[PDB]
């Protein structure tokens, strides 16, 4: 009993692993139409709003009353977990694209068809640091906020967006589960 | 540093031995010499004395 059409996916069986290439028919179905998940990113205002939604963030936190440290604090740490959530959490499109031809590369991987270090991924790296340096003059005088904000923000906001966590899957038993390797 | 960068492109996977096979075993050489013209041009040496 052998498949006539291998087209069948893989979980990784260990725990540090990549997922694999794809193969002729894969790339042919990638590459045949314009992918409507990841190519609102390069059009008008895209990184204008990236800038809008925190001051707005700051804004209603602010409202919240509470002293400047606190305010900007939970500013940096709400974006910087919006923005994992939405871009490295949920992988595949929202809508039926082919075969499925995307089914285990999140939205930060599917940017600009897999070039990496474009001018939007660029913005996207400079953004989470530009935010820290702002908010580093208030809550400088505390150890524990400033320790905490510096690794949220070094760990979840630049780490995966590093050239080299590109198609890195982490996959221990109990809490994350078998990935998808093809 | 970041900034600096220059924007390439993941590269492609090596060839495993068995590409390779498949690949060299559909290559087609040429033969030597050309026999196709070795009848229309032989006279030179039927006329040699
Ligand atoms: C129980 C409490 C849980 C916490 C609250 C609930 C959060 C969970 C819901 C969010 C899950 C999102 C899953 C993935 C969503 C997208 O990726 C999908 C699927 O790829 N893409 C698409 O639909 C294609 C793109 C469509 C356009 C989306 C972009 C619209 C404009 C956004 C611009 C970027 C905004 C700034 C970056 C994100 C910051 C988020 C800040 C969050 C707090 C402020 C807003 C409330």
């Amino acid at each position: 009993s052998t498949p006539v059409t291998d087209h069948r996916r893989r979980r990784a069986a260990a725990v540090i692993s990549h997922v694999e290439q794809e193969t002729f028919e894969d790339e042919n179905d990638q590459q045949m139409l314009p992918n409507m998940n990841a190519t609102w990113v390069d059009q008008r205002g895209a990184w204008l709003i990236h800038i809008v939604v925190i001051v707005l963030l700051r804004l209603f936190y602010s409202l919240f009353g509470s002293t400047p440290k606190w305010t900007w604090t939970l500013t940096n740490m709400t974006y910087i977990i919006g923005f994992y959530i939405m871009f490295h959490l949920v992988k595949g499109t929202p809508f039926d694209f082919n075969g499925g031809a995307y089914d285990n590369l999140t939205m930060w991987e599917q940017i600009n068809d897999e070039t990496l270090y474009t001018p939007t991924r660029k913005f996207l790296l400079i953004v989470p640091i530009v935010l820290f340096l702002i908010s580093n003059q208030y809550y400088r005088n505390d150890m524990t906020l400033f320790l905490s904000n510096l690794a949220v923000t070094v760990l979840i906001g630049v780490v995966p967006k590093l050239g080299i966590t590109h198609r890195l899957r982490i996959s221990i038993p109990g809490i994350t589960g078998r990935a998808q390797i093809s | 540093i970041l900034l600096t960068r220059k924007s390439y492109k993941p590269p492609k996977r090596p060839l495993t031995e068995q590409e390779i096979d498949e690949l060299c075993d559909e290559w087609v050489p040429e033969p030597l010499v050309d026999p196709s013209a070795t009848d229309e041009q032989s006279w030179r040496v039927a006329k040699t004395p």
